RNA sequence: UGGAGAGUUUGAUCCUGGCUCAGGGUGAACGCUGGCGGCGUGCCUAAGACAUGCAAGUCGUGCGGGCCGCGGGGUUUUACUCCGUGGUCAGCGGCGGACGGGUGAGUAACGCGUGGGUGACCUACCCGGAAGAGGGGGACAACCCGGGGAAACUCGGGCUAAUCCCCCAUGUGGACCCGCCCCUUGGGGUGUGUCCAAAGGGCUUUGCCCGCUUCCGGAUGGGCCCGCGUCCCAUCAGCUAGUUGGUGGGGUAAUGGCCCACCAAGGCGACGACGGGUAGCCGGUCUGAGAGGAUGGCCGGCCACAGGGGCACUGAGACACGGGCCCCACUCCUACGGGAGGCAGCAGUUAGGAAUCUUCCGCAAUGGGCGCAAGCCUGACGGAGCGACGCCGCUUGGAGGAAGAAGCCCUUCGGGGUGUAAACUCCUGAACCCGGGACGAAACCCCCGACGAGGGGACUGACGGUACCGGGGUAAUAGCGCCGGCCAACUCCGUGCCAGCAGCCG
């Protein structure tokens, strides 16, 4: 009756679990950004944006994200933020993006 | 329909048969023989000649 | 296979003595010198004449009685020839005559063809040194057929190479009878052999 | 990985192998990279072990490992000596 | 060898399938319209060990119905026991099993059981057995309370005795016997020494001089009586309430033939010549297929008997009696609960095979390049009563037909014919509940429901005067004697009678395309103006009865319509022949079997045709 | 190096023209008959339903426990059961279960074939190269406790280890925005900003072996795209709403209406759209003079499917054949509370069928997974079995033996035929029996050398006491079809448009 890939069964879930974890994580992160970029708010929203950035990384790591994946995320997150502050704006938290 | 080669058969109204293909050209819509020699069709006995046909066992030569 | 019944039977029908039985198809007996007609309760009635087929079956069939050999092998043996380098009729006899059992009785180890089988077959014949029992065997040029250590006196075979001195072997062959010894040297031409065939008619009866 | 292993041809009691270059993961009988040797393990003529040397030399570099029994054979026709 | 096999076999309800289950239980310390109906009808072999000896059992069904599943354990088992209604005394049925049991030399103990009962008297048995069979009972055992306080067992023989406290086994244990039963315990030690005095004679002598033998040595001379079928020790108990059961287990150890203890069976090689088997396990192969089950879950389960060789699983057999190669694909053993499967079977065993496809009951195997040899099979019997069956819708023709074929394949009592006349597939049985449960087997077990009914019969017709006739030329037509026999017009027109429609017989034309209708139509009126009359089949009919019966048997021939012709002895029993129609001689053999409680017998076969009682006709123009 | 025609429409002829046959072939089936061996090959139907066994595991050199057998004495020892090692058990953690194996249901399609494209991408383990492996924390099973159960086991509370999780650091390097140079679809470089690593285990231990992390390159395997090729019906002629395109998103490894908002009104079709029917496609195969025609079982390659349908999770890879969820169909256990199941893996059963095998042996080999290794696992595989199913080979005697027995057939009553056929004489010696007996197996491992090269040693065989060799040794199965023409082969009897034959003429 039993074989033991139960075991794969038992693990997947608890991966499932980590993996779901950092990309809700990292998506409410990226939104933050880009909403607050919206409203102008640039010191905070380069500092959430640095922080989406780490979490996407981290993320890389293991089998979460990886590749072109994170990088993609990034990019278009950066993309986005950058954009929005550039109507008013000016980057004061002069962190997490190139002059 | 199906005919029943050989000289006598041993056939009636629910005997199983095997039907083989091959019609004959003098009944019309006959289009099928019948295999003596198989499933209730007895062989044809007395038979010595084309007997593989007509399935007959090879008499004893006591 | 190798049919197996009555030989100077067919020694008849085909009309035409092939020597099926060795020493006897010599004697004033191969039924060609007494009943020179076909078998059975015709055989000496009008002749009706030949269709285009049955010359050709005959032909087909002298040829292959003549070697002892199952049609099976004997169409296969000849579509191998047709494929074969030029002439299919010359290279299809060179190919039965190289069959081991034929060369066998070709340098007179055995009396008839039949036997030859049975000599092969019984151990008694070596190629090379070593034993071969396979009738259908192809003899290649160049190679020694001798008769085996052990079987060297026995009664039969004193007897049959005792014939072979005085005997002239087929030329593309050579005998040691002393040693009874024999080497397959070169392929039979066409008309080293003496065959009552018409090998042409054979190739057109495979050709329907 | 990549692999030099043996792929079985010839026929039943007639094992004849060809020294050969593949995916682990094909079946053994299968789709193959290369061919570069064949083996006939009873020797039953000469020629029985037959290599090409530089050709293996190439695939090993890039990271193919041989079989247990393949490495043996190369060794054999001398694919590891270095003089 | 260490090993028995035995049959459990006696009259409806006296207790075989309860004894049997209880059997499997003490020997355990380490089925559809069987429920509907309440009765056994398929046995199986079984395994259990009890003192360090193999135990093989089939309980057999007591019905007429099913005496094949008798006349196949009692082939291939060596040693029987054959139980007792003990309030009831010999049945029937009883008679039955023992007669066919007597036919293949069965050894046999007996068991009254059921001691408990309401009218259970052992003493009812023992003569009845030899009033009514005569048999030679040997009083082994004897009771402790009549029916209601029946509370323990005196086994004589011994000396020693048993009480049960519970009706549950769980309390068993010695005691010695009372004062009272001691005078009559003695009695029978002496007089088993009495009876074994006829087979040794160490205790011949020994008896005539007041001195008791040694247990060993009665024993051995009881046994060897049994096994000569000269002495039938008769035990007693309740299967029901777990009383003499232990001592029955007991009882077939000592007295029941082990394999070795029975003549070896008998074959016919391919020359011709008859042979024993020896029964060794090193020899050829040969064994008896004796049933085919088709079982869910391993499929088709041929049991058989091994009697010479090793029947080694995975191999390939020869089935001689039908010349096909069979497959034993694995062996089987069928314990209490489980299914043991078993390397191997060697001679004297009985187990069950997969594989085997064509093989059935009576058919031999022997060794895959043995000796083809033929075993002494089965028997046949034939069946006694038989109806027309027909689906109720048809399309379901070829379900109802394709499982007739099975059936007929599982039990060879049961046969599938197509009367050749009138084409309808006539079915026939050994009695009513048989054919019942068959019927009542194709709706359940095989999803086809059908109808069943009379067999119309085969009816003629002929003229009662002579004639003369223009058909428009001439001819005469006159009857002949009743069986006589009888232009290419003519034989024509034979086919349809006037009256119902069936062929024209036993009548002379005289003469004195165009000549074909003129034949036609003369001879289709010489038989109206003949003035005609039909003719119905009439069997001879010979039953078989004892002779209390006779009067009444007669009477009920008599109201059949039919004609006695006269009545010999056969043996212990009567004949009686007669004519009847086939009509009046449906179902017949079951109310025969009520007329002489199950002891008539009775065959038929065509004889004659002859004209109807003026009743019918009207009321068969119809 | 390759090509045969014949019968049949008529009073007869020519032509037309259909029907019919001789040939080859097959996963065959059926009938009569059947001796051996070798190599192949065997559910073509119900992609119906399946009892039972086995088909995927492995690491104690990742980690902590339970149990057992020992060693070594604790109270001297059985009651507090303590250290060391060698077993076992699940658990946690890895790697594998995406390969291998099955089947042809769906699919008329970039599915396949063929050739290309990717400046539009991925690739675990393997190899080459560079640089690291520095700090800290934490939880979940096992385990104990309890509630629950008939059990399966299931929930709760608490303990705990690691190559499990998490943060911090170093940043060789890498990712990302933006700017610059080169290049030209997203390719290479560069600057500043931000963001990202890691794991320990074993030994004979200041050295070796296995692992861990980041980057670059290689190799291998893939994804996606495009040209062309890919059946029958037009009595299917119009088709299309994510439909065609654009913009911006989402998604993915990656392009893409793949998905979603918005805009535009497109896109396709007689060069056959759409629809219906049939079908997995190819290397090949069969046939054919060829061109063609037909086919696609076995073996190889690609695709699809895993009771029917949808779905995702885990992951280098799957939308997963022996993993998961739900719906549907069907079955099974049940104490009526609930549980369980998926042979198109090997065998096998059952049903359907004209019809298709062993519930075999073995991991010795080759290949695969895990492991430092020993080794474990492997119904892949190697073999054995059954079947004349197919092909190749072999036997049932050979030489002698009468103007020719007997029997049987014909007969013009002399003969003629069977027939040298037999009988009979010699000869050989299938089977048998005796003795001997393989290759396939040398590696991995061990020792010298350095755990490299190179040298030396040891183990290992399912098939198999088989093949084969040697020695003895018996005259030892033959049947099936046809004999009017095509078509090779004719007489007698029986029969009398009957029985029957028949592929066509008849
Ligand atoms: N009083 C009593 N009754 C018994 C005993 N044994 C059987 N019976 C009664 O008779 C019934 C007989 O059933 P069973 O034991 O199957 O008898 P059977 O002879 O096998 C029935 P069949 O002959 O049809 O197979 C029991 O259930 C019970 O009714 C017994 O030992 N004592
Ligand atoms: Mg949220
Ligand atoms: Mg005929
Ligand atoms: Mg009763
Ligand atoms: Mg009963
Ligand atoms: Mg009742
Ligand atoms: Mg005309
Ligand atoms: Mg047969
Ligand atoms: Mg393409
Ligand atoms: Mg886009
Ligand atoms: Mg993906
Ligand atoms: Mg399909
Ligand atoms: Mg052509
Ligand atoms: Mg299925
Ligand atoms: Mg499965
Ligand atoms: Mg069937």
């Amino acid at each position: 009756r039993n074989l033991s890939a139960l075991k794969r069964h038992r693990q997947s879930l608890k991966r499932r679990l980590r993996n779901k974890a950092k990309k809700s994580a990292i998506k409410t992160l990226s939104k933050k950004a880009i909403q607050l970029a919206q409203e102008g708010k640039a010191e905070e929203a380069l500092k959430i944006m640095r922080k989406a950035e780490s979490l996407i990384d981290k993320a890389a790591k293991g089998s979460t994200l990886h590749k072109n994946a994170a990088a993609r995320r990034k990019s278009r997150l950066m993309r986005k933020v950058r954009q929005l502050l550039e109507a008013a704006g000016a980057p004061l938290i002069g962190g997490g993006l190139s002059a | 329909t199906a005919y029943i080669p050989g000289e006598g058969h041993n056939l009636q109204e629910h005997s199983v048969v095997l039907i083989r293909g091959g019609r004959v050209k003098d009944l019309p819509g006959v289009r099928y023989h019948i295999v003596r020699g198989v499933y209730d069709a007895a062989g044809v006995k007395d038979r010595k000649k084309s007997r593989s046909k007509y399935g007959t066992k090879k008499p004893k030569e006591a | 296979g190798r049919y197996i019944g009555p030989v100077c039977r067919l020694c008849r029908r085909e009309g035409v003595k092939l020597y099926l039985k060795g020493e006897r198809c010599y004697s004033p007996k191969c039924a060609m010198e007494r009943r020179p007609y076909p078998p059975g309760q015709h055989g000496q009635k009008r002749a009706r004449r030949p269709s285009d087929y049955a010359v050709r079956l005959r032909e087909k069939q002298k040829l292959r009685r003549i070697y002892g050999i199952s049609e099976r092998q004997f169409r296969n043996l000849f579509e191998e020839a047709s494929k074969k380098k030029g002439v299919t009729g010359s290279v299809f006899l060179g190919l039965l005559e190289s069959r081991l059992d034929n060369v066998v009785y070709r340098l007179g180890f055995a009396v008839s063809r039949r036997q030859a089988r049975q000599l092969v077959r019984h151990g008694h014949i070596t190629v090379n040194g070593r034993r071969v029992d396979l009738p259908s065997y192809r003899v290649r040029p160049g190679d020694e057929i001798a008769v085996a250590e052990k079987s060297r006196n026995l009664e039969l075979i004193r007897q049959n190479l005792e014939a072979m001195k005085g005997r002239k072997v087929g030329p593309w062959l050579s005998l040691d009878v002393e040693g009874m010894k024999g080497k397959f040297l070169r392929l039979p031409d066409r008309e080293d052999l003496a065959l009552p065939v018409n090998e042409q008619l054979v190739i057109e009866f495979y050709s329907r | 990985m990549v692999k030099i292993r043996l792929a079985r041809f010839g026929s039943k009691h007639n094992p004849h192998y060809r020294i050969v270059v593949t995916d682990a993961r094909r079946k053994r009988d299968g789709k193959y990279i290369e061919k570069i040797g064949y083996y006939d393990p009873r020797k039953t003529t000469p020629d029985w072990l037959k290599v090409d040397v530089e050709r293996a030399r190439y695939w090993l570099s890039v990271g193919a490992q041989p079989t247990d029994t393949a490495r043996r054979l190369l060794r054999q026709a001398g694919v590891f000596r270095q003089e | 060898k260490r090993l028995r096999n035995i049959g459990i076999a006696a009259h409806i309800d006296a207790g075989k399938t309860t004894t049997t289950e209880r059997i499997l239980y003490y020997t355990g310390r380490i089925m559809e319209q069987e429920r509907e109906r309440g009765i056994t009808i398929t046995a199986a072999v079984t395994t259990c060990f009890w003192k360090d000896h193999r135990i093989n059992i089939i309980d057999t069904p007591g019905h007429v119905d099913f005496t094949i599943e008798v006349e196949r354990s009692m082939r291939v088992l060596d040693g029987a026991i054959v139980v007792f209604d003990s309030s009831q005394g010999v049945e029937p049925q009883s008679e039955t099993v023992w007669r066919q049991a007597e036919k293949y030399k069965v050894p046999r103990i007996a068991f009254a059981n059921k001691m408990d009962k309401t009218g259970a008297d052992l003493w009812l048995v023992i003569r009845t057995m030899q009033e009514r069979l005569g048999a030679r009972p040997v009083v082994m055992q004897l009771p402790i309370g009549r029916e209601d306080t029946f509370s323990g067992i005196i086994d004589v023989l011994r000396m020693k005795a048993y009480t049960y406290g519970n009706d549950l086994g769980t309390d068993i244990r010695e005691i010695p016997i009372p004062e009272e039963y001691l005078d009559q315990a003695r009695e029978y030690h002496e007089k088993l020494v009495e009876v074994a005095a006829d087979f040794d004679e160490n205790i011949m002598l020994k008896y005539l001089e007041g001195e008791e033998p040694t247990e060993e040595e009665l024993v051995a001379a009881i046994r060897k009586g049994t096994i000569d079928l000269k002495i039938t020790p008769v035990f007693l108990g309740s299967a029901l309430k777990n009383k003499g059961v232990q001592l029955l287990l007991d009882a077939v150890v000592d007295y029941l033939p082990s394999p070795l203890d029975i003549p070896p069976i008998k074959g016919t090689t391919p020359e011709g010549e008859v042979v024993e088997i020896h029964p060794d396990p090193n020899g050829p192969l040969a064994a008896l297929a004796f049933k085919i089950m088709a079982d869910p879950y391993v499929g088709r389960l041929t049991f058989i008997r091994v009697y010479s060789g090793t029947l080694t699983s995975g191999s390939y057999v020869y089935n001689t009696t039908k010349g096909r190669k069979e497959r034993v694909a694995r062996l089987l053993r069928m314990h209490a609960n489980h299914r043991e499967e078993v390397e191997e079977l060697k001679a004297g065993d009985l187990g069950a095979v997969v594989g085997l496809k064509e093989t059935i009951t009576g058919d031999t195997l022997v060794g895959e390049d043995a000796p083809r040899v033929i075993l002494e099979s089965i028997e046949v019997p034939e069946p006694v009563i038989d109806v027309a069956i027909e689906p109720k819708t048809k399309a379901d023709q070829e379900k109802l037909s394709q499982a007739l074929a099975r059936l007929a394949e599982e039990d060879p009592t049961f046969r599938v014919s197509t009367h050749p006349e009138t084409g309808q597939t006539i079915i026939s049985g050994m009695g009513e509940l048989h054919l019942e449960i068959i019927v009542d087997r194709l709706k359940r077990e095989f999803k086809v429901d059908a109808n069943v009914g009379k067999p119309q019969v085969a009816y003629r017709e002929t003229i009662t005067k002579p004639v003369d006739v223009e058909g428009k030329v001439k001819i005469k037509v006159e009857p002949l004697p009743r069986g006589s026999g009888f232009q290419k017009g003519i034989e024509e027109a034979m086919q349809s009678g006037p009256l119902i429609g069936f062929p024209v017989v036993d009548i002379k034309v005289t003469l004195y395309m165009a000549f074909k209708i003129a034949g036609s139509m003369a001879i289709k009126e010489a038989v109206q103006k003949g003035d005609p009359v039909i003719l119905e089949p009439i069997m001879r009919v010979e039953v078989t009865t004892p002779e209390e019966y006779m009067g009444d048997v007669i009477g009920d021939l008599n109201a059949r319509r039919g004609q006695i012709l006269g009545m010999e002895p056969r043996g212990n029993a009567q004949v009686i022949r007669a004519f009847v129609p086939l009509a009046e001689m449906f179902g017949y053999a079951t109310d025969l079997r009520s007329k002489t409680q199950g002891r008539g017998s009775f065959v038929m076969f065509f004889d004659h045709y002859q004209e109807v009682p003026k009743q019918v006709q009207e009321k068969l123009i119809k």
